[PDB]
RNA sequence: UGCGAGUGCCUAGUGGGCCACUUUUGGUAAGCAGAACUGGCGCUGCGGGAUGAACCGAACGCCGGGUUAAGGCGCCCGAUG
RNA sequence: GAGCCUCGGUUGGCCUCGGAUAGCCGGUCCCCCGCGGGGUCCGGUGCGGAGAGCCCUUCGUCCCGGGAAACGGGGCGGCCGGAAAGGGGGCCGCCCUCUCGCCCGUCACGCACCGCACGUUCGUGGGGAACCUGGCGCUAAACCAUUCGUAGACGACCUGCU
């Protein structure tokens, strides 16, 4: 009756500084800092959790307005808890600064 | 989930690389106390940086010119504008997520005030150096209302003196409790210690 | 010239043998360098102001790492050294204390660099000795030979900043 | 106004490096900020590491500054160096904190669940006695 | 150079007694009670020695910017002894020409007036800092006498009453006129 | 050491160049004028040097993963939080 | 009181000393001044009167026994503290209901939706449309037109007019 899934952050897609890819999307998971400590979430599921105006369908539910784009955590990025997630479709680019549901339900440990 | 962020004691772009960075996650702070930022260098120096700054209006139409703001608030709003997209949509959100104030906001008077430790004068800035604080900077800009902050924060400061002396008081009656209730607790606290709590 | 951890190397080198003389002396240099790679074609750079020799005309006997007879007890080093300024260049005589030789002549080279921004293509090292208790000319290594040492360190200022960022206590620093 | 001095014998406690953790006796200083490193009840080996990842105790053990490992060892038994660490407050909290560590889910359960008829009697005695000094305030 | 430790002691004498509250050190006796706060040096203060009978400053791994404050440390301290102890007496003589300089004390020191300097019409009010006490000495047709217990409060007054009589757009090495110190000494002499 | 080589016809466009390491003429000097070798822009996009002819790296069919050069890793801005 | 459009993030709150960094925290106060302050004394000082932290923890209900409570949970009026951009804060009971609330143990039940996802709150969330039941209280202002001329290119501004 509680929370399943961990707090994270779209901190921006995977870029330099005059180009950008929006494949690869960055991820901030509040709680980890460190690279050696990403290894947890690696394969790991992430959703990001929207709704829009009109209705649709929901597996085992009626249907409501919350939509999602799933994504899975690829590998750690850049030693400061950063890490890379490849989502099914791009993000919209409005969600930068959102929180989105990383899960743990694809699990090894 | 809104952080109040104590400006004393903390240096004027070290804690705006803390904040900046924190606004374009997507989490909601707030400066507050903004006349206790100090900045490096002796006082002398940092006036004449600001100084110079006030001379850099356009010359055929000041009043659309550069908005030189005096309270210490909106120097440090300022330093944060500088540090963020401004001229896009993104960073035009971002700074309605940033709330500065000076002195202290009733809302926030009764809030704890977090500290950053990477921006603090004393683990940053070496001993011997010197330091200049933005309060009393502002004040000799254009800055009127030091005084009218100084009696407010010194009504703030005690009011909250009644408040730590009552949350002693409570403490100690805290602290009494369990000088007299530890024969039936007893079987209550070593399972707290046995994994690594109260000691 | 680069740098990192500094090894002390004994390189030993001669000629090929010629006609006019087939048996050439053996000479034997210690050469400081990161990796043996290096440490030979550094010898023939030293060698090749000393005596008539070149590399091609040349070969290197043997080239090997000699190790720290103690690692483990304090000492003293005296280092000459010869190095190129912006204007002519200077000599000088200086003093560390490592526990290694090498260690010292590592420490050599980061001080040069600070001090007078001589790069490691610059300095020759000619010769590094063990240096007693006594005969030490500058105070800042005869500052540390007693045998009853006290200080605290007084301001002792933390770091560990970034881990958790954001904090109540404003950490204190007298230890 | 300094208690704490770094000094032939000082026993220091390591915060990170690679023996985080252990305690270490000092033997001679090396330069301003290195000294030499001895750890021979601590599973610790003899090197030099630097003043800014140890923290010094409050524990002297005499010997001089130049001990081949095995004074400094004899120095370690007879003070008891082990058994006094062990009994102070300092490293009853550094085991507490890791204690916490290594709390399984059941474990904190049981936490959880003491957390909460600890605390009920708690505040149940405080607001007795917090009603009970308005009694005599009067 | 970074040196490990320099070191200094000062002795006190038996009659005055202090105190310190971390660097704010406070110093009291016969003649008053005198407080200096001595932040900003960065060096410890240490009060030893039973029946306190001495003062010891340190000052740990430092270059020679703060090796100069450890002796400023000592020489505050000693006139804050001496102040309290002795007192300190600035004899303060007026050199005229040709106008005498006519000065007199209006409160009990506080406010000193300058008339006839140069034969001005414009009389000079001067401010004594806080505690310093100003009167005129005998045996002798002008001279004035600051009274006091902080070196840097007397000294400091008798500084602006020297700058009070200073001579505008003229040859200074000529008009030798003005009230200038005499002699740096203290109320008893023990 | 590496590369499959030789040979015959027509044939457009070009015939104002410029810059740079090094050598060097006249000129005090020039983002000046005039020479040698080599490489570039012209004809060429890309990463970097904030911006950009010629600078460093590197040359291009459309994409995914991985890894780098030169540059960088307080924020803008990816990365030493 | 129920249905019905749109907007988006959201997935527990932390209800507060000041300040020092070559220095702090909390006490009794045998002692002295006006609950506050000073001296002295006592235990920590990588902080455990720790934001490396605090509180709540929700699967639920039905019987009994054990630990906690008897002074406690919940259900309408009086009295105070708050203004720098103001707090769903404390005390008195009552005509009404408990040893249910929370900590250990017996005892069963709840679509056991048969492995497959946006589940789980702040949400009586903000805005507009109209239906509902009942109560209480309401009665205008601005602009145009005219006049004025302290004003004025035109707008605009100052005035008067049962």
């Amino acid at each position: 009756s509680g929370r399943l899934w961990c707090k994270a952050i779209f901190a921006g897609y995977k870029r330099g500084l005059r180009n950008q890819r929006e494949h690869t999307a960055l991820l901030k998971i509040e709680g980890v800092y460190a690279r050696d400590e990403t290894e947890f979430y690696l394969g790991k599921r992430c959703a990001y959790v929207y709704k829009a105006k009109n209705n649709t369908v929901t597996p085992g539910g009626k249907p409501n307005k919350t939509r999602v784009i799933w994504g899975k955590v690829t590998r750690a990025h850049g030693n400061s808890g950063m890490v890379r997630a490849k989502f099914r479709s791009n993000l919209p680019a409005k969600a930068i600064g959102h929180r989105i549901r990383v899960m743990l339900y694809p699990s090894r440990i | 989930q809104v952080l109040v962020l104590d400006g004393r004691g903390h240096l004027l772009g070290r804690l705006a690389a803390i904040v900046a960075k924190q606004v374009l996650l997507g989490r909601k702070v707030v400066v507050v106390r903004c006349e206790g930022i100090n900045i490096s260098g002796n006082f002398y120096r940092n006036k004449l940086k600001y100084l110079a700054f006030l001379r850099k209006r356009m010359n055929t139409n000041p009043s659309r010119g550069p908005y030189h703001f005096r309270a210490p608030s909106r120097i440090f709003w300022r330093t944060v504008r500088g540090m963020l997209p401004h001229k896009t949509k993104r960073g035009q959100a971002a700074l309605d997520r940033l709330k500065v104030f000076d002195g202290i906001p009733p809302p926030y008077d009764k809030k704890k005030r977090m500290v950053v430790p990477a921006a603090l004068k004393v683990v940053r800035l070496k001993p011997t150096r010197k330091f200049a604080y933005l309060g009393r900077l502002a004040h000799e800009v254009g800055w009127k209302y030091q005084a009218v902050t100084a009696t407010l924060e010194e009504k703030r400061k005690e009011k909250a003196k009644i408040h730590y002396r009552k949350k002693k008081q409570l403490m100690r009656l805290r602290k009494q409790a369990e000088k007299n209730v530890e024969k039936k607790i007893d079987r209550f606290t070593e399972v707290l210690k046995t994994h690594g709590f109260l000691v | 010239k680069a740098s990192g951890t500094l090894r002390e190397y004994k390189v030993v080198g001669r000629c090929l043998p010629t006609p006019k003389c087939r048996t050439p002396p053996l000479y034997r240099m210690r050469i400081f360098a990161p990796n043996h790679v290096v440490a030979k074609s550094r010898f023939w750079y030293f060698v090749s102001q000393l005596k008539k020799m070149k590399k091609s005309s040349g070969e290197i006997v043997y080239c090997g790492q000699v190790f720290e007879k103690s690692p483990l007890r304090v000492k003293n080093f005296g280092i000459w050294l010869r190095y190129d300024s912006r204007s002519g260049t200077h000599n000088m005589y200086r003093e560390y204390r490592d526990l290694t030789t090498a260690g010292a002549v590592t420490q050599c080279y980061r001080d040069m660099g600070a001090r007078h921004r001589a790069r490691a293509h610059s300095i020759q090292i000619m010769k590094v000795e063990e240096i007693a208790a006594s005969k030490c000319r500058r105070p800042a290594v005869k500052q540390f030979h007693d045998s009853k040492i006290k200080f605290p360190l007084p301001h002792r200022v933390l770091r560990r900043q970034h881990k958790p960022r954001f904090t109540t206590k404003r950490p204190n620093t007298f230890f | 106004v300094f208690r704490r001095f770094v000094e032939v014998g000082r026993v220091a406690y390591v915060s990170f490096g690679p023996h985080a953790g252990k305690l270490v006796a000092i033997v001679d200083v090396i330069d301003q900020n290195r000294a030499l490193v001895d750890g021979p009840c601590t599973r610790v080996r003899r090197q030099a590491m630097p003043f800014k990842c140890m923290q010094l105790t409050d524990f002297i053990l005499k010997f001089p500054h130049s001990a081949r490992q095995k004074y400094v060892r004899k120095a370690w038994e007879k003070a008891d160096i082990n058994t006094k660490w062990a009994a102070t407050r300092w490293a009853k909290k550094i085991e507490a904190r890791e204690r916490k560590a290594k709390m399984t889910d059941f474990d904190r359960y049981k936490v959880m669940k003491a957390k909460k008829m600890r605390n009920r009697i708690i505040k149940n005695e405080v607001k007795k006695l917090q009603r009970a000094a308005l009694l005599k305030a009067s | 150079m970074k040196t490990i430790l320099s070191n200094q002691t000062v002795d006190i004498p038996e009659n005055v007694d202090i105190s310190l509250k971390g660097r704010t050190v406070i110093v009291k006796g016969p003649r008053g009670t005198l407080r200096r706060d001595f932040n900003h040096i960065n060096v410890e203060l240490s009060l030893l020695g039973k029946k306190k009978k001495r003062l010891r400053v340190d000052k740990w791994w430092g270059n020679r910017k703060e090796l100069a404050t450890v002796r400023t440390i000592c020489s505050h301290v000693q006139n804050m002894i001496k102040g309290v102890t002795l007192g300190f007496r600035y004899k303060m003589r007026s050199v005229y020409a040709h106008f005498p300089i006519n000065v007199v004390i209006q409160e009990n020191g506080s406010l000193v007036e300058i008339r006839n300097f140069l034969g001005e019409k414009y009389i000079r009010r001067v401010r004594m800092r806080p505690g310093v006490a100003c009167s005129v000495s005998q045996a002798q047709k002008d001279e004035l006498v600051l009274e006091g217990n902080d070196i840097e409060l007397v000294s400091n007054s008798a500084a602006l009453i020297q700058q009070a009589t200073t001579v505008k757009n003229k040859d200074i090495r000529k008009f030798l006129d003005g009230i200038y110190v005499s002699e740096k000494g203290t109320v008893q002499q023990a």
